[PDB]
């Protein structure tokens, strides 16, 4: 009653700013959304919180303890007007105040849709922001009417509030406070509004300060907040592990087994304590942060939860799955008021990161460790899939155990858009909860529901919290090497494996906004929108750019991905995807990857393990490098497109193509001549001048401009620099694989 | 009772052969059949697995008592020299091979050579058209020695067929010289020759019986 | 007691799965080889009563390249021992290399605790090959090799007596891990005279901020006090047994022990655990005795 309506007050506290832009009303942002919400709905408790907030006082229609005073303290945490006349900017750039200062960028309040084109920030849009936009308030109309505000319908509002309002600014004031989006400002302040009410309730304190809390300086200095975070280990080892070649079909179903496990942590822990989805701050891949309160009852909740969450993960699994929590109390004065040094802002994360490295090397303890070293199994036939003997059953030809039993059925179930979380039917992901798909026919639904691609044209009676994960697939896994041939005959039965991993993310994340001594650049909302804007490109925008091409994304996230398929376009798509990230960040965050080619029908245990060593071996130079086949072609990543792919690849597709077939063997002597280079340097130059001049007279002499452009470029690209010879050697090798078989 | 019988010999290649490996590996281009070599130095080394599957195959057709349908099951008089997964009287065999390396580089560089391997051009006729699929392969050089190690040990308990096993190993190494070794040896690429076939005992428990 | 020096090249040392392989090897891999050759030679009733003599112990895999190498301490440095992270950009670029570190040099065992972060020397590159099986059509496996170069050796420290010198001398003509049927596991036994005068802090008595290695397993009795205020790292090692009477090849029970270089605070005991699935005429026993270092 008094708590359910409190969650809605922290979300629509600035809803009148959007209507003020369209409808010409000059009054106050806190009064437009108050009268507009009362026309559609019919509530009295929420009508008092939205009414007065700032520069209103209003000591009427209130007693002594009313839920309308804690909305001002939580609102100042996310931050750092009356009549409107002009607009300074329209959604300031987040990457602009990160790192150096380059060209100005301006976003555009469009519609977040998978089929719609992304709105890149540039100087083309009008920075004045004319007060109009007849499409920003047209969608929000029929979806708001007829909606019961209770406990069962409290999480469905967050799935729509960030569906089109993700490109809407919040409180445009100068430059320091302008890049904070409205979808992230109202979402982050919802967690602080509940922590204040829970802090005074557990300690036995009421709202005695009537009309504006006069003790604002003393409340910010007292530590009344808790920062919790987990670190799920066992992702790149349990998924990338197999012993048979015929088990390549369940590769996609195996990667999705741990994807929904991290989403379940942000559901059972937030509901058992007594909160909602306001603590969701980038959940996915075993890396998420949760803000709470420095009380006494909420501390015992995470201690008991971690002791039972790892209990059922011991009999079915072994020891590769473990979740290590990490709490860290802090104060509200570290992100506002004084303390301009970056040490005050980084101290919050250091209090919850030192124990993570200690708890992972101290998992099990007494008695619990004796469960694995018991000794009672007398089996002799293993599964040869996950190296575990538990509930053996014959389905294909070997003996399928219990862990990999549901992976074969779930492989043909990912195509279902809607999912149903059961109890004892499906893949076990929690204590007493499972997960399975459905063909749009809810016949049970006991717990919750998690779907995907739920943004536009999907807001009926679904009731499901959508996540961020890929779904675009092709057909099987062990068949991309055969479908990599057109009609004339090119390419062979090979494939490439690339692991894109963006850099400059783990470092310079908390103190990367410092550029001026005036602003503190330590607002929590500034870092929330920084990781959320990049999380949209490495997951949602990947499926949009996957059109007109056969691929299959595996493990989607904002850190490291996994792509596989025909190598006829992955090489060209890997460098093309990086070009879209540089323009999005205005050339401030680098990117790295690792294209690796292997054979056909190879075990994933070693195929996906050898392709990851190329990224570690490329770190010898600095931070921007990539390797191709072996560990010798370690360039500068970006140099591959500015030299090799620039003129060494475009100006060769139609020069030597006319000399193919009848003269295809003439290129084999060129890639082999550059092999013996460490022997003699004087002999390697004189020998090259003999086999190159023979390709001018033997060919057709009718066209003078056929070999003249190729002879001049081949001589300069080889005799100019020692490190430059590797560019011409790799360019000539990629052309041989282009036309083959 | 227990000793290690080492048959130190020198494998002299009288004819250049070819051994296939992984596609687009130990080289730079996936063409002309890349020959497997050494990951450290550019020395065309021969793996020890090629001598295990070839010597046992040619042995199961001159001294056998059962139709060889699958390995580790063909007869039993010769399965004790390599291994057997079905029989429980013995786990593995009594012969251990080793990846022989090219030790002829001490005098090959004095002659002045370019590379250790060459590219050979071959083709075929479809019996209805002219040249069909002008392919190409990669062969090695001849007159090259290799350090082959043949370790033999007895299990003490079954010390009664020692003289019977000596005539089998000597016949297996001599029969290999009259047949191709490696791959694609039907046209005349294999045919090795175990030069300087001598035996020695590096332990001190079993005296030397024979030499050749 | 002395020590043995041996090197490996073009060998194979798997870990967890047959197709996968690593660089070093566990401590129980050496002990399982001397017992197999004891029954074949003719002294099975003499080697079993020698390993359980307390003073007789073995070590794990330690690289040897112009000097002995020692693993890095797990947990060091702590939050107060390490320097204050003033600039997060210059700390995260060097702190990740210490986590992926393999082994430390013999001259850096005293300066690493005061502040030293560098990249470990590359031992060897991981090389793999491929094979098949004709006259079957339906078999394609992948194996890897451990071709060491740049003078890479793996020494071992044991108790030299008048019987151990005749047992491990014949092991160089056999195999140790990996594809033993092909010839992966041969080494070269090299003996010297006076051992190293620096790595002589091995004892089993006091416990003053020591560190146990060899991936040993604590005793089932004392464990509440030894594990308290300590660190460890669970691994994975299993596989079938070695027998000649059973025709089923039963799977042995897993023994998730610790890792090398784990710091503790109490002297362990080191017992012998019995692992028997169903029934076997022999006896499968585990060794791995802990060895403390004064640091
Ligand atoms: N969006 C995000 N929000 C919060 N934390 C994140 C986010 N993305 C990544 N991280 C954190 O970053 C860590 C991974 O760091 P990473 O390995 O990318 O560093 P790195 O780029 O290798 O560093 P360097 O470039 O110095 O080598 C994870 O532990 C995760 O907790």
């Amino acid at each position: 009653k008094e708590k359910i309506d409190l969650f809605y007050g922290a979300l629509l506290h600035d809803i009148g700013k959007v209507i003020q832009r369209a409808t010409g009303e000059r009054k106050k942002h806190a009064l437009v959304g108050a009268d507009w919400f009362d026309e559609i709905a019919d509530n009295q408790v929420i009508s008092d919180q939205i009414r007065y907030h700032m520069a209103n006082y209003q000591s009427d229609k209130l007693g002594n303890d009313h839920l309308a005073y804690i909305t001002y303290i939580a609102d100042n945490i996310a931050s750092g007007s009356a009549k409107i006349w002009d607009t300074y900017t329209n959604q300031a750039d987040i990457f602009n105040v990160f790192g150096a200062q380059t060209d100005k960028r301006y976003f555009k309040p469009t519609v977040l849709n998978l089929k719609s084109k992304p709105n890149f920030a540039s100087a083309t849009y009008e920075p004045f922001s004319k007060g109009d936009y007849a499409a920003i308030a047209t969608r929000i109309k029929n979806e708001l009417a007829e909606f019961e505000f209770n406990q069962a319908q409290i999480d469905s509002l967050l799935n729509l509030f960030e569906a089109i309002l993700s490109f809407v600014p919040s409180s445009t004031n100068s430059k320091e406070i302008a890049d904070i989006s409205l979808a992230e400002h109202s979402r982050l302040t919802a967690a602080f509004a509940l922590a204040i009410y829970d802090y005074l309730e557990d300690k036995g304190r009421h709202n005695y300060k009537e009309d504006l809390f006069t003790k604002a300086s003393a409340f910010y200095e007292e530590e009344a907040f808790l920062l919790a975070s987990f670190d799920l280990s066992g992702i790149q080892d349990f998924i990338y592990n197999i012993a048979t070649s015929g088990a390549a079909k369940q590769l996609k179903a195996r990667s999705l087994y741990l994807d929904f496990m991290s989403e379940y942590i942000a559901d059972s822990l937030l509901d058992k304590l007594g909160l909602n989805r306001a603590n969701l701050l980038y959940v996915g891949g075993g890396h998420a942060y949760f803000v709470l309160a420095n009380t006494e009852k909420t501390v015992e909740t995470l201690v008991q939860f971690e002791k039972d969450f790892n209990q059922f993960l011991l009999a079915n699994f072994q020891t590769r799955l473990y979740v290590a929590f990490g709490w860290g109390s802090f104060a509200a004065k570290d992100i506002m008021s004084e303390l301009n040094s970056p040490e005050s802002y980084r101290q919050i994360y250091q209090k919850a990161s030192r124990m993570i490295s200690e708890k992972k090397i101290s998992r099990y303890d007494y008695r619990t460790l004796m469960l694995l070293n018991r000794g009672g199994k007398s089996s002799e036939r293993e599964c040869e899939i996950c190296h575990s003997v538990e509930n053996l059953v014959s389905y294909h030809d070997q003996k399928v155990c219990d862990i990999c039993r549901g992976l074969y059925q779930f492989s043909k179930e990912i195509a279902h858009d809607h999912f149903i979380i059961t109890e004892n039917e499906g893949l076990p992901i929690g204590p007493n909860a499972c997960l399975k798909g459905v063909a749009f026919e809810k016949l049970s639904q006991e717990s919750f529901s998690r779907v995907y691609v739920k943004n536009d044209y999907k807001a009926g009676t679904i009731k499901a919290t959508h996540v961020f994960v890929g779904d675009y697939q092709c057909d099987e896994i062990h068949k991309y090497a055969a479908l990599s041939k057109n009609e004339d005959g090119l390419g062979i039965k090979r494939l490439a494996v690339v692991r894109l991993d963006v850099d400059d993310l783990g470092a310079a994340f908390m103190a990367g906004f410092s550029r001026q001594g005036n602003g503190q650049y330590s607002t929590l909302s500034r870092s929330a929108t920084f990781s959320r804007s990049m999380s949209l490109f490495f997951k949602v925008y990947i499926n949009q750019f996957a059109s007109d091409k056969k691929l299959s994304i595996i493990y989607a996230g904002g850190d490291d991905v996994f792509a596989i398929g025909s190598w006829q376009d992955i090489i060209a798509f890997t460098v093309e995807l990086r070009q879209n990230f540089i323009k999005w960040t205005n050339g401030k965050l680098t990117l790295s990857a690792g294209i690796g080619l292997f054979a056909d029908k190879t075990p994933i245990s070693l195929m996906a393990h050898q392709t990851g060593e190329l990224e570690e071996a490329a770190k010898g130079n600095e931070k921007d490098s990539i390797s191709l086949f072996s560990s010798d072609y370690t360039f500068k990543f970006d140099r591959f497109i500015t030299n090799v792919y620039d003129d060494k690849l475009e100006q060769i597709r139609y020069f030597f193509n006319h000399q193919d077939e009848r003269g295809k063997n003439f290129i084999y002597k060129l890639i082999e001549l550059l092999r013996n280079y460490e022997s003699e340097e004087k002999m390697n130059v004189a020998r090259l001048a003999y086999y190159l001049t023979r390709l001018e007279e033997l060919t057709d002499k009718d066209e003078r401009d056929k070999f003249k452009q190729f002879k001049k470029l081949f001589f300069k690209w080889y005799t100019n620099n020692e490190s430059d010879r590797k560019e011409a050697e790799l360019a000539l090798l990629l052309y041989v694989y282009e036309i083959r078989k | 009772t227990f000793a290690k019988i080492k048959f130190s010999a020198q494998i002299r290649l009288e004819t250049g052969l070819h051994i296939g490996g992984s596609d687009a590996f130990a080289a730079i281009g996936a063409i002309a059949s890349p020959v497997i070599k050494d990951p450290i130095t550019n020395i065309p080394i021969i793996p020890g697995s090629s001598l295990k599957g070839k010597m046992r195959t040619l042995l199961a057709k001159v001294y056998n008592e059962k139709v060889a349908e699958k390995p580790s099951d063909d007869s039993d008089i010769l399965s004790r020299l390599f291994g057997n997964s079905k029989d429980k009287r013995f786990k593995m065999g009594r012969l251990i091979f080793r990846d022989a390396f090219l030790s002829n580089a001490d005098e090959l560089d004095s002659l002045g050579v370019r590379s250790y391997t060459e590219v050979k051009f071959e083709n075929t006729i479809d019996r209805i058209t002219a040249e069909a699929n002008p392919r190409q392969i990669e062969r090695a050089i001849r007159n090259s020695t290799f350090d082959f190690e043949l370790i033999y040990e007895i299990t003490d308990e079954n010390e009664n067929q020692v003289e019977e096993d000596f005539k089998v190993i000597r016949d297996g190494l001599k029969l290999l010289e009259l047949d191709y070794l490696g791959g694609s040896g039907s046209r005349g690429y294999g045919k090795v020759a175990f030069e300087k076939l001598k035996a020695t005992t590096v332990f001190g428990n079993y005296d030397v019986k024979t030499l050749n | 007691y002395k020590l043995y020096i041996m090197t490996f090249q073009n060998a194979h040392f798997g870990s967890g799965t047959l197709d996968s392989s690593k660089l070093t090897f566990s401590a129980d891999r050496i002990f399982s080889a001397l017992v197999l050759e004891s029954l074949k030679m003719g002294k099975l009733d003499a080697f079993l009563a020698e390993a359980n003599q307390d003073k007789f112990t073995l070590t794990d895999a330690f690289p040897f390249q112009f000097g002995p190498f020692l693993p890095k301490p797990i947990g060091y440095p702590k939050h107060d021992q390490i320097d204050q992270s003033v600039d997060v950009k210059e700390v995260r670029r060097q702190a990740k290399l210490s986590k992926k570190l393999q082994f430390l040099a013999l001259e850096n065992v005293d300066d690493y605790l005061n502040g030293e972060l560098f990249e470990n020397e590359e031992h060897a590159v991981i090389d793999t090959v491929t094979k098949n099986q004709p006259h079957k059509d339906g078999n394609l496996y992948q194996v890897a090799t451990t071709r060491f170069s740049n003078d890479t050796s793996l020494y071992v420290i044991a108790n030299e007596s008048d019987l151990l010198n005749e047992l491990m001398s014949s092991l160089q003509y056999s195999g140790l891990g990996g594809k033993r049927s092909s010839g992966f596991g041969r080494f070269e036994l090299d003996i010297q005279n006076i051992p190293l005068e620096l790595s002589d802090r091995l004892t089993k008595n006091h416990s003053d901020k020591v560190m146990s290695l060899t991936t040993a397993l604590p005793v089932d009795a004392d464990l509440e006090e030894a594990m308290e205020d300590g660190h460890y790292l669970l691994t994975k090692s299993s596989g079938f047994a070695f027998s000649h009477a059973t025709n089923e090849n039963y799977r042995k029970q897993d023994l998730y022990k610790f890792a090398s270089g784990s710091t503790f605070s109490k002297t362990f005991e080191g017992q012998i655990v019995d692992v028997r699935p169903l029934d076997f005429p022999h006896a499968v026993l585990n060794y791995a005795k802990p060895l403390f270092f004064k640091l």
